[PDB]
């Protein structure tokens, strides 16, 4: 029995042991009952403004698109405090952690984007941290590791499996079925069992609402499209929510392509890999011809994992969203272009929403389109990754 | 079949309690692994709980997680799995196989076609790790048009429309994690009741059984003795041997 309707379509649901049920259900009805409460409402948008900063610019990118009939808005979720759009939502789920009577936090983090939010949102609100991350992640991210430790958060590298996300997420799982009493888990995405697309989608959906403003004050309509980076489908879900209703705004959703597609190393399941059921929900897996989960692949590790939230697959189904992928070498190519047109550093992840923008532009130059891209989160965690690249190939 | 309830007559018979190993198949190779559970067997297991290996087991702590990485070091595939189980039916027709599953395993070919290929080799009953009652339906369903045992755990943290629940929608046997839960199973006509919350000494065996539950399931002292014993196959069978026998004494009283 819930209160909400846990799935979209056929997709979505409560994949989890039945000792984890309680924990969601508690959650879900926390969530309805914040939903209603004026001063939740209110402590929550003091915190994303005199906290976080919201609302963010919404940017015209003149330079990048002279000489084409294409219009480009960059909506500034790398300026947020945290410096990416991760930011938002944890300060809600660590307001329901405290509605909920909670006094510790449960994170996984890949990129250590959402694990730096998790952090910095537990700190200022006296939450206990612990931060399940992939022991190849923290080798490769001591950066954000260290960001995290200096928060007074607890970060616990991952040795079971291929020792990343999908077992960061496996891990974290796997000690709130015995913590949920004192412990909420803050899953970083718009994924995993209901309540939690529901949950992240409406903590995130201010992107979204503040873009339409924008645009409408600037431009006097609404865009042609919005887009956006699909990891597991927060920040576009974040930005497509409040336009889902305006049936001729299109939502394009942008998956990793790595070494491309037809190398199977990519991060694109909802286009390329085939329905499952992990990680507490019934989504689009790659998934070996046996049934084991694979192993994704991208240049950025933010969009490096093998499922998607159920709501993109439902939006798919029904042809209200469309999705694409962008491979390595085009996401480089968009990070470059922007940091010499625009003086703008965009996070990897964030340049395959805008290295689509552009091949939209470039194929159909005298097209007249309005678009917007997620600008999701800043670039300055890829700077040592796309040093290293650049000194590769010259 | 009715493997279960003609073990629980009997038992019941007897005055007997269940024991029930749990192994991860193919663990650490598929002849070591039917070497072990025939020594299971031989050494008086009622019935078994057999793993198949899953890429992300999030409901595994380390010991079993250890298990299907030591599987999976040995190929082991589900397909395998299938033909593993079809030999273990051919050799004992009337122990109870139980697998504990993941959902993909179970929905990857289809779900109805997993029951069936279940019911070909000779299983009597399926617990699926991550579907809870909520999303139990079309399991349950396919479980029971192939002859297959659907198991619910009922938690510690269990309510009375989780009990009447589960007791309308399990057969074969209760998974087990005041202990007055297994008072309530029987007045909802509840499968007979298995105790799984780390049983790996004779007295929680005994204690089980005068609790009004069906048996004991252990599992994790096994895969251990299996851990501990890598780098000798025939100290391994006799620490299994020994550890089983004392397991299954306990039961008789
Ligand atoms: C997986 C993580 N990051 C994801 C991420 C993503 C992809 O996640 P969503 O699909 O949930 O927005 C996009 N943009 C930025 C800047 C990100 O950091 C993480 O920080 O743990
Ligand atoms: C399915 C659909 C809608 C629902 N509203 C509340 N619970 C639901 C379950
Ligand atoms: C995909 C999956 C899990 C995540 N945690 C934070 N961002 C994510 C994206
Ligand atoms: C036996 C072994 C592993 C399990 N995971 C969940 N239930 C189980 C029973
Ligand atoms: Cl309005
Ligand atoms: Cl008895
Ligand atoms: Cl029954
Ligand atoms: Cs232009
Ligand atoms: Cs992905």
């Amino acid at each position: 029995t819930t209160l909400l309707n846990p799935y979209f379509g056929e997709f979505g649901g409560m994949y989890v042991p039945q000792i984890l049920m309680p924990a969601l259900n508690q959650l879900e009805e926390a969530f309805v009952s914040a939903q209603k409460d004026p001063e939740f409402q209110a402590q929550f948008a003091d915190l994303l403004k005199n906290y976080a900063g919201r609302p963010t610019a919404l940017t015209k990118c003149q330079n990048i698109t002279a000489g084409t009939r294409t219009t480009l808005y960059l909506k500034r979720e790398d300026l947020l405090h945290g410096g990416a759009h991760k930011t938002n939502q944890v300060l809600g789920q660590a307001l329901l952690a405290k509605r909920m009577g909670k006094s510790e936090i449960i994170a996984e983090t890949g990129a250590g984007a959402h694990g730096v939010a998790s952090a910095l949102a537990s700190a200022l609100l006296g939450l206990k941290c612990r931060i399940y991350m992939g022991a190849k992640d923290v080798e490769r991210q001591s950066p954000n590791v260290f960001r995290m430790r200096l928060m007074g958060a607890e970060v616990i590298p991952v040795h079971s499996g291929s020792a990343t996300l999908k077992d960061a997420c496996n891990e974290a799982l796997r000690d709130w079925s015995g913590s949920y009493e004192t412990a909420h888990y803050m899953l970083g995405t718009a994924a995993g069992p209901h309540p939690y697309p529901t949950i992240v989608r409406e903590f995130q959906r201010m992107i979204g609402e503040e873009t339409k403003a924008q645009i409408l004050d600037k431009e006097g309509r609404l865009p042609d499209a919005v887009i956006a980076c699909v990891g597991g489908g927060s920040n576009a879900i974040g930005m497509f929510a409040d336009f889902i209703n305006d049936t001729s705004v299109g939502l394009i959703g942008v998956e990793p392509g790595g070494h491309g597609i037809e190398t199977g190393e990519h991060g694109a399941p909802l286009k390329h890999g085939r329905v499952g059921i992990y990680f507490g929900m019934k989504a689009p897996m790659m998934q070996t011809a046996d049934g084991q989960i694979e192993e994704s692949y991208s240049i950025s590790a933010g969009l490096d994992f093998p499922s998607v939230g159920p709501q993109h697959a439902y939006l798919n189904s029904i042809g209200r969203a469309d999705y694409v992928s962008i491979t390595d070498d085009e996401a480089l190519e968009a990070f470059k272009t922007l940091c010499r047109h625009e003086g703008i550093i965009p996070a990897l992840e964030s340049s395959h929403a805008l290295a689509h923008a552009l091949k939209m532009m470039r194929e159909q130059p005298e097209k007249e389109q309005l678009l917007v891209v997620n600008l999701s989160g800043r670039g300055d965690k890829d700077i040592f990754t796309v040093h290293d690249i650049l000194k590769a190939r010259g | 079949m009715e493997r279960y309830e003609n073990l629980f007559a009997q038992l019941n018979d007897r005055r007997e309690g269940a024991f029930v190993p749990f192994v991860t198949l193919g663990d650490p190779g598929i002849e070591q692994s039917l070497k072990i559970i025939d020594t299971l067997i031989d050494a008086g297991a009622d019935a078994l709980e057999l793993g198949v290996p899953f890429s992300d087991p999030l409901a595994d702590g380390p010991t079993i997680q250890n298990a299907n990485l030591r599987a999976f070091a040995a190929g082991v595939t589900p397909a395998q799995c299938f033909e593993m189980l079809a030999l273990i039916r051919e050799k004992h027709p009337t122990i109870p196989i139980g697998l504990l599953m993941y959902a993909n395993l179970v929905f990857n070919n289809g779900i109805d076609a997993f029951y069936a290929r279940c019911e070909q080799v000779g299983v009597d009953s399926v617990l699926v790790a991550d579907v809870p009652v909520e999303e139990s339906a079309p399991f349950r369903q396919a479980a029971l048009r192939h002859n297959i045992a659907p198991i619910f755990i009922c938690p510690p943290n269990a309510d009375d429309d989780l009990l009447r629940q589960v007791a309308s929608y399990g057969r074969g046997y209760t998974y087990l994690l005041l202990h007055h839960l297994i008072e309530k199973l029987k007045e909802y006509h509840a499968a007979p009741a298995l105790q799984g919350f780390g049983i790996s000494s004779p007295e929680q065996v005994s204690a089980a059984v005068r609790a009004g539950a069906a048996g004991a399931i252990s599992g994790s002292a096994i895969v251990k003795i299996i851990e501990k014993n890598l780098a000798s196959p025939k100290q391994m069978l006799a620490e299994l041997r020994s550890f089983v026998s004392a397991m299954k004494a306990a039961s008789r009283a």
